[PDB]
């Protein structure tokens, strides 16, 4: 698929704000979703010239949260394998990525862990990070967004977005679609962008950003990392 | 045990219709067609098996297993197969390709495909507590053998499953053929992994 897409942040302060303007804007109410996400690179002691892999899947909530009820507003308090969705991304007023995706839906066998499947592709265990948010759907395809993010590493968990939330904007429309199309598809988030101006800067993050070593090649921890 | 897969070197694409008639009389109901993909990938790391080998099975959609050093993973970008939960969070966009599709064009630095062989037109036969698939496989150089899929209801009452269509294979004059009811690992869960690690061994690939 090809995504188009734009990023911004806000402080704390900002969220119940703009989680009521974006229930305005698109009628809909805030639903809550989370990811857990590993990324894979080739084997650098197979020395091979980068295309990374993300596998992705959602966590019961109950995971991430301790112990009355769940909704938006708790984001102010901060052997076969399983399923896991398998990506491998690569790249304008708006951000444009095109995505190959699979789904790994079990394995079995003497090394199934999807930590030994990945080294049996040749791949070796990169980063991971964690995110929690809300998520609203408009018109057009448009989704939004607006997350926290976490870094798991072996040494403690820190959360990349700390004093603030990252809001993500985005269409995936189908590979191979029109000039036109995608002219208009940039054209509903230019709008998206305009109508939230005074609300949060939507922007592309920077190259430097987008390459940092901290980012790992991910728009989405570099648009993070950016402000 | 619930599976087993039967690969007759020595046979013409006749042999499937054969078999077909001499089991018959006992079939109760006919399915639709179906057929599958082995593609077998090599390895370009220098050392450090280079052989991966990948069955896309076409039932109503396809799935796709990856066998390699006795271990399987399955995949899939059949609409019905993605988990409603997946897409909604995000994880993924809805919008899957076949993990060969993502292995060709992504990965083909470390795996290069080097084999295809395909079995199309593939019959389906239910029977009493029995069901078998027939495919003619073939390769570049044409007609293979013949492939027969059998999956039992019952576990229990497998050995008689296979032994009975083993018994019309002689009748037909089938005389050499292998067999293989082989379990991925012994915790025997995944049955599609299994199935896909029987057509592997049946096969030799």
């Amino acid at each position: 698929v090809q995504q188009l897409s734009l990023f911004g942040s806000i402080g704390d302060d900002g969220y119940d704000l703009l989680i009521s303007t974006l229930t305005t804007i698109s009628g809909n109410p805030p639903l809550l979703y989370n990811s857990l996400c590993t990324v894979w690179k080739p084997n650098p002691s197979y020395d091979v010239e980068p295309n990374r892999i993300k596998l992705s899947k959602e966590v019961p909530f109950s995971y991430l949260i301790d112990e009355k009820p769940l909704n938006f507003r708790i984001l102010k308090s901060f052997e076969s394998c399983s399923p896991w969705s398998l990506q491998i991304s690569d790249i304008r007023s708006v951000s444009m990525q095109t995505i190959a995706e699979t789904i790994i839906l079990s394995s079995a066998g003497k090394n199934s862990s999807v930590s030994s499947l990945m080294n049996g592709l040749g791949y070796v265990f990169e980063f991971q990070y964690l995110t929690i948010g809300v998520k609203f759907f408009m018109k057009h395809g448009l989704i939004l967004e607006l997350q926290k993010i976490w870094q798991i590493e072996e040494a403690g968990n820190s959360q990349i977005t700390s004093g603030g939330f990252l809001l993500k904007a985005y269409i995936n429309v189908s590979r191979g679609t029109d000039i036109d199309r995608i002219n208009y598809t940039e054209t509903v988030l230019m709008n998206l962008k305009k109508e939230l101006q005074g609300y949060i800067e939507l922007s592309v993050p920077d190259r430097q950003s987008m390459d940092s070593r901290v980012a790992h090649g991910n728009i989405l921890i570099a648009a993070a990392l950016e402000h | 045990g619930k599976s087993a897969v039967i690969f007759v070197e020595r046979a013409t694409p006749a042999t499937l219709t054969e078999l077909k008639d001499a089991l018959s009389n006992s079939i109760l109901s006919v399915r639709d067609p179906w057929s599958i993909d082995f593609r077998t990938y090599r390895c370009s790391i220098k050392n450090l098996s280079k052989l991966m080998y990948s069955i896309t099975f076409h039932h109503h959609g396809r799935q796709t297993v990856l066998i390699k050093d006795n271990s399987a993973m399955v995949t899939t970008a059949a609409a019905a197969d993605i988990p409603p939960a997946l897409v909604f969070n995000g994880s993924s966009t809805g919008v899957p390709e076949s993990i060969d599709t993502i292995l060709s064009s992504k990965l083909s630095n470390i795996w290069m495909q080097r084999q295809l062989i395909k079995g199309d037109a593939g019959e389906t036969l239910i029977l009493d507590g029995l069901t078998v698939r027939l495919v003619n496989l073939f390769s570049s150089t044409g007609f293979k053998g013949l492939l027969i899929e059998l999956q039992a209801d019952e576990a229990g009452e497998f050995e008689t499953k296979i032994a009975g269509i083993e018994g019309h294979l002689a009748e037909i004059r089938a005389k050499e053929y292998k067999t293989s009811s082989d379990s991925l690992g012994p915790d025997t869960s995944n049955e599609i992994c299994d199935l896909a690690y029987q057509y592997v061994r049946a096969l030799e690939l």
